[PDB]
């Protein structure tokens, strides 16, 4: 679905803001 | 998962949290 | 230089596009 | 790590292969 | 509610870019 | 607001301009 | 500079983020 | 049709990033 | 065309090929 | 050639706002 | 202000918070 | 090319709709 293949890069860019050093996960 | 739960609603900064390495 | 902060931001997105559905572990540090 | 290598020198969507969890 | 916030991520790149050094006024409201 | 008023339809460059502080 | 243009547009995505229904402005002088 | 415009952004980045070198065509609908 | 062919059903790295102008 | 490589990314996203329907052609070299 | 304070070294959540409009 | 001319100093609205395929 491109509905949440688009959220999902707005997710992951969160994700970077959001965790600085300590990184992430990204699990879909 | 985080789709399921940040497509469908807005997740705050807590809910991202969530999903750091830390 | 290279910001680096900066550059991270465009790794992930690019790791997104990439990684598909096995998704990334990004560790900066 | 992936910041060292890729922001350094542009990396290849192969190199980037290289950091994804398949 | 998702949809607007996605919508909005891509309005203030827009307003960046069309305002330049003016800068520029967001208000979700 | 700017969110009703451009995200349900593409707003023009004009009603972009609306919201810069020039 | 390009570099500040460049940093600017990651600025105000993450303000977007950041400051919800707050919303920003974004006054670069 | 904010939908199309919105694929469309993320388009045009993931083609820059498997493009290359080749660079690439947008055309939309 | 590319939106067409990607904006409902994802189109892969593969597919997206197809749009590059080498 | 990091940094032209960062640039190029917000270039095709300006060109995408910027050129509308008629789409473009990005030709890095 | 925020191009000084934030393009020259990471800004946290915590020090653009003081930009918004609250 | 759009690089040499738009990665240095800053490219005004105008100087990008130069290289759109109208
Ligand atoms: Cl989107
Ligand atoms: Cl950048
Ligand atoms: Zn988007
Ligand atoms: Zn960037």
């Amino acid at each position: 679905f491109v509905n949440q293949h688009l959220c999902g890069s707005h997710l992951v860019e969160a994700l970077y803001l959001v965790c600085g050093e300590c990184g992430f996960f990204y699990t879909p | 998962g985080i789709v399921e739960q940040c497509c469908t609603s807005i997740c705050s900064l807590y809910q991202l949290e969530n999903y750091c390495n830390c």
